[PDB]
RNA sequence: CAACUUUGGGGCCGUUCCUUGUCUAUGUUCCUUGGAACAGGACGUCAUAGAGGGUGAGAAUCCCGUGUGGCGAGGAGUGCG
RNA sequence: GAAAUUGUUGAAAGGGAAGGGCAUUUGAUCAGACA
RNA sequence: CACGGACCAAGGAGUCUAACGUCUAUGCGAGUGUUUGGGUGUAAAACCCAUACGCGUAAUGAAAGUGAACGUAGGUUGGGGCCUCGCAAGAGGUGCACAAUCGACCGAUCCUGAUGUCUUCGGAUGGAUUUGAGUAAGAGCAUAGCUGUUGGGACCCGAAAG
């Protein structure tokens, strides 16, 4: 149904064959939801605001989580006080990279994410507020 | 840290100097932000024709 | 959707397309190298004042006006006839109702005054340097209203009931001065 | 309803700023220690106009430090979210 | 100086270098690290022999 | 009523502008082909000149030019030295 | 120096169409390969 | 049926533009947009830039106006992933997007009418429905591409003209 991104990004090649091989010789789900996510269209991957992390991460149990956001991770200034973690995103605006490592928290890619956390073992993938028109 | 890059002199030695590698070396190398780029601004210097 | 075009009005016959944008800009260029040679010491404009844009929109910024008063050029110490041709804007319509305005023009004509030299008519003029632009030598500033940090002084009042007070006093001024008028002929 | 003869759309200009975004209008630089300050002498001063905006709205929460914010129009919470957190509300002239 | 760098901001106002969204160019370096040859399942085989 | 400050007009020579003239690098060396070398090869030279055009076929180095500088001539000018 | 169109030469077909499809006869012509 | 076709060459018909959209790619992202203009230049290129402005971040009402947190930014149901035990089957927890419903908030509508007051001003507090591309931890701005609409000669030629 879908195989190929339609973006002619080298760089986002390289991360769809990379978690391609992932999803083909893992059998964890997360590596196919992240593949799945890879191939998503613009308005299909809306940003993430930094505070939405915040507020994954205040959940029960969820608060040493390594969030994973297939796209990019936008500043808040709404938010005041932002918890330490690692995030692993696609994009980060400059603020929200600033944010997060002011914090003492760490902006990884995805790659890395993969090599911390080949089986997608102890994450948290978020997904943007969707409704933008009609 | 960064690698550095031997200066060579107008005789064509390497002297002794050498410099660190600009950060900008390790952008991210972009072909079809490139290419789109270069054929926009590739048209900037055309001038009008008609009938 | 609703979309107006306005392309029927035999709209072909006047359609201008800037293509000597470039060209433009470099004759412009040309004209401001050679006025500065023609005028060589001076700058290429004239000293303009200091002045607080009209409407609510804008009344907050501080803009380069016309030209100085008759006042903020008496009270700097010269007359507009002899400002005139030292490079001051005089402007003749301009009113002064706003000490801080008339201050900030008669400062920055103090200040151009000492900051130029006027070469003697006879002849034997010293040499000066041409600078182009004298309202980058002069910049406006724009006034602080307030400093950084400050104590916080709470009367009580609310602000907002404040401003209701306000508009109620606004809205009822006049029936109120009617009812004050027949109470008064009521004595 | 009715029909508005010669719209001047100078007299009608009032941006609003609600209060979650306040604290942007500090300078980036100086915000963080003015949130560690937190003091009701030395609080800082927000000339909203001059930032250009004209009415202060309560949307958000801002943190409970004072702050001494200078505006033409406040909303009525936004003056209680304000004077709350050991600030108040200035009018600006 | 001109393109900034982690050190030094720009010299073009508010101009931040791209920042990499893979953080290594080589795939296979990274599809040959410890951690994913641990945690994926044994090779399977290319070619496939001809069954009937 | 009271004290201070300011000042024209020209002529000469330059400069500026305009319009013009002239001058200002380096192969036509060797070999083959061809009607013709401006082609191929070898060895060079000039380059602030490898824009362009001509010349018997794709010529920086043959010619005019180009590039850069010099020398003039006639004016306009009071802008100013 | 194309095609339409024409002359000559050589080959061929023609009992009120010509052309086209598949296959093969016949005549003319023609490419490729070394345990 | 009717219409076109004796033959050959060459020409010959969905183009460009503006304003809105849809989708996608790209840049940055509560921002975004250098290119009116200025600076600079190897000169219509490229490079750089102040102030402003546009759109967006706030809606609603005829308007004056007013203006988005009771709560872990909400309760229940469902929900990709993840976490815990389990060889596994499953068991639980957490639950993004989103969807359904019930609540909360902002404006509008109808009431009630406190603290007080130029005694008529103020709107406190608490209810009733409906209501809006409304808030409920932003998603936009710009460019490009394939394109849809509409207006221009508008796919090309041709009608009775004024």
């Amino acid at each position: 149904h879908r195989t190929a991104p339609k973006s002619d990004n080298v760089y986002l090649k390289l991360l769809v064959k990379l978690y391609t091989f992932l999803a083909r010789r893992t059998d964890a789900p997360f590596n196919k939801v992240v593949l799945k996510a890879l191939f998503l269209s613009k308005i299909n991957r809306p940003p993430v605001s930094v505070s939405r992390i915040a507020r994954a991460l205040k959940q029960e149990g969820a608060a040493n989580k390594t969030v994973v956001v297939v796209g990019t991770v936008t500043d808040d200034a709404r938010i005041f006080e932002f918890p330490k973690t690692t995030v692993a995103a696609l994009r980060f605006t400059a603020g929200a990279r600033a944010k997060i490592v002011k914090a003492g928290g760490e902006c990884i890619t995805l790659d890395q994410l993969a090599v911390r956390a080949p089986k997608g073992q102890n994450t948290l993938i978020l997904r943007g507020p969707r409704n933008s028109r009609e | 840290s960064r690698p550095q890059v031997t200066v060579h002199s107008l005789t064509g030695e390497a002297t002794a100097n050498a410099l660190p590698l600009p950060a900008v070396f390790s952008a991210p190398i972009r072909p079809d932000i490139v290419h789109t780029v270069f054929t926009s601004v590739n048209k900037n210097k055309r001038q009008a024709y008609a009938v | 959707p609703i979309l107006k075009n306005h392309f029927r009005k035999h709209w072909q016959e006047r359609v201008k397309v800037h293509f000597d944008q470039a060209g433009k800009k470099v004759s412009r260029r040309n004209a401001r190298a050679t006025r500065a040679a023609k005028i060589a010491p001076r700058p290429l404009d004239l000293l303009r004042p200091v002045v607080r844009a009209p409407t609510v929109k804008y009344n907050r910024k501080v803009r380069a006006g016309r030209g100085f008063t008759l006042a903020e050029v008496k009270a700097a110490g010269l007359t507009a006839a002899y400002a005139r041709t030292i490079g001051i804007a005089v402007d003749h319509r301009r009113q002064n109702r706003n000490q801080e305005i008339f201050d900030a023009n008669v400062q920055r004509l103090k200040e151009y005054q000492s900051k130029i030299i006027v070469f003697p008519r006879n002849g034997k003029a010293p040499e000066a340097e041409q600078v182009l632009s004298a309202a980058a030598t002069f910049p406006i500033a724009q006034p602080a209203t307030d400093v950084e940090a400050r104590a916080v002084q709470d009367n009580g009042e609310s602000a907002f009931r404040t401003l209701r007070l306000a508009r109620s006093e606004k809205k009822f001024r006049g029936i109120r001065e009617k009812r004050a008028r027949e109470k008064a002929e009521a004595e | 309803g009715m029909r508005y003869f010669h719209k001047q759309q100078a007299h009608f200009w009032k941006p609003v700023l609600n209060l979650d975004k306040l604290w942007t209008l500090i300078p980036e630089d100086k915000r963080d220690q003015y949130l560690k300050s937190a003091s009701k002498e030395t609080a800082p001063v927000i000339d909203t106009l001059a930032a250009g905006y004209g009415k202060i709205l309560g949307k958000g929460r801002i943190p409970n430090v004072p702050v001494i914010v200078k505006a033409r129009f406040v909303s009525k919470l936004a003056e209680e979210k304000i004077r709350a957190a050991g600030g108040v509300v200035e009018l600006i002239a | 100086q001109v393109w900034g760098s982690e050190t030094v901001a720009s010299s073009k106002v508010g101009y931040t270098l791209p920042s990499h969204i893979i953080s290594t160019s080589d795939v296979t370096r990274i599809i040959n690290s410890s951690e994913i040859q641990s945690a994926i399942r044994p090779a399977g085989q290319a070619t496939q022999k001809r069954t009937h």
